[PDB]
């Protein structure tokens, strides 16, 4: 049973079982190619794939690009293979995905940093092209070797982008895990002390801040909450203006903007694809 | 269009359309 992934230069501990033939899953370690996902059986034969395969970075579209970090999307009719390639490599560290087999109805958008040999796989999330819950991730991994590096984060902000661009609201699929909860959670505090550091009116409705951000309202009254912003004085709903959390968000925003963990919407050339 | 939960130990009930005031510490 599968316990380690060889993939590129590193070698990831699984956290789940993934439904991977049992030919493959009988064996401790899964070889695979860090471009196409193919999934192999040892060393050796990885190196001859390695020596044929032409692929250097995912199959799909380049919709954003900001030096060496790409976005590319990839439709789950158009590339099955690559897809439910990416969905069996994700259940290895989801306690639970919804569906590897038919990925036609989906889109993938699959983020990757460039070095000289390619464009390496950092994570990726899924997305229903036609979800009647309006949900605009279905599922969302960072690739282990990046985790707790920021792209979790960067990857959210992308789905939200995505939103905007489409003038839709969004939410991810619920049920969220724990490790989702929390980046959700981290995401949505972010989003909104930035947008009262920036208003001035006297105020504002919950519908209006979901409009310009494309937070579902509900997780923007959530996190209110969360943030123990939401008050009750005088009869009336009140948002309290912390002064704290935003000078705290403010140091935060320095280091994240001292490296360059952030997505820039001048690097999207997108437009929805149906 | 309405949601709720409690705010210190008081149930309440909120609109998403309805503007909230903004304030900043103010004796409240
Ligand atoms: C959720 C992600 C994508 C997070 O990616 P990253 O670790 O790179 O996040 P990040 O951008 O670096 O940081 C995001 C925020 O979460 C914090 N954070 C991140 N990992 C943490 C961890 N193990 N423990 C405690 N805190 C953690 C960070 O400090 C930060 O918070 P601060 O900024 O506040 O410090 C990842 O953990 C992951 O792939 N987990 C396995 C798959 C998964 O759980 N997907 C989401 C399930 S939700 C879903 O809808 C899919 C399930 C389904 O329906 O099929
Ligand atoms: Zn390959």
């Amino acid at each position: 049973m599968i316990k380690t992934i060889a993939f590129g230069r590193y070698e990831l501990d699984t956290w789940y079982h993934s439904p991977y033939p049992e030919e493959y899953a009988r064996l401790g370690r899964l070889y695979m190619c860090e471009f196409c996902l193919k999934y192999m059986k040892s060393q050796t034969i990885l190196r001859r794939h390695m020596a044929k395969c032409v692929w250097k970075h995912p199959p799909g579209d380049e919709i954003y690009r900001k030096g060496s970090i790409s976005v590319f999307e990839v439709d789950g009719k158009k590339n099955k293979i690559y897809c439910q390639n990416l969905c069996l490599l994700a259940k290895l560290f989801l306690d639970h995905k919804t569906l590897y087999y038919d990925v036609e109805p989906f889109l993938f958008y699959v983020m990757t940093e460039a070095d000289n040999t390619g464009c390496h796989l950092i994570g990726y999330f899924s997305k229903e092209k036609n979800s009647f819950l309006n949900y605009n991730v279905s599922c969302i991994l960072t690739m282990p070797q990046y985790m707790r590096q920021g792209y979790g984060k960067m990857l959210i902000d992308f789905s939200y982008l995505l939103s905007k661009v489409e003038e839709k609201v969004g939410s991810p699929e619920r049920p969220l895990s724990d490790l989702g909860l929390i980046s959700y959670r981290s995401y949505w505090k972010e989003v909104l002390l930035r947008y009262l550091h920036n208003f001035q009116g006297k105020e504002i409705s919950i519908k209006e801040i979901s409009q310009e951000t494309a937070v579902n309202p509900v997780d923007i009254v959530s996190t209110l909450q969360a943030l123990q912003m939401l008050k009750y004085w005088k009869g009336k709903h009140l948002v309290l203006k912390r002064q704290d959390l935003i000078d705290e968000w403010i140091a935060k925003e320095a280091k994240r903007s001292n490296s360059n963990k952030t997505m820039d919407p001048s690097c999207l050339k997108w437009t929805p694809p149906k | 269009g309405m949601v709720e939960i409690e705010i210190e130990g008081r149930l309440h009930r909120i609109s998403i359309f309805d503007p909230l005031e903004i304030i900043l510490e103010d004796d409240l």
